[PDB]
């Protein structure tokens, strides 16, 4: 859960730079596919195991 | 799933396991009718062979 967005799946630290107002990303299904840790300001990919 | 309970998501949820698999049915119909196509020209080019 992050913020509230439940799911499951292996998080992997991303090389996508957001910039300072996004939160989450979205792939072309609009399943958010990345998620910046509300606590220290880094990006994880989101990927089905 | 994150914001609503057994009773309304179900409502919701229902809604987009009706689409989504009716978007298969439509995809595999479409594979059958193609394959129909691609061995018709498979048997012209054994016969071609």
């Amino acid at each position: 859960n992050f913020n509230g967005l439940k799911g499951t799946g292996v998080l992997t630290e991303s090389n996508k730079k957001f910039l300072p107002f996004q939160q989450f990303g979205r792939d072309i299904a609009d399943t958010t596919d990345a998620v910046r840790d509300p606590q220290t300001l880094e990006i994880l990919d989101i990927t089905p195991c | 799933f994150s914001r609503l309970d057994k009773v309304e998501a179900e409502v919701q949820i229902d809604r987009l396991i009706t689409g989504r698999l009716q978007s298969l049915q439509t995809y595999v119909t479409q594979q059958l009718i193609r394959a129909a196509e691609i061995r018709a020209s498979a048997n012209l080019a054994a016969t071609k062979m």
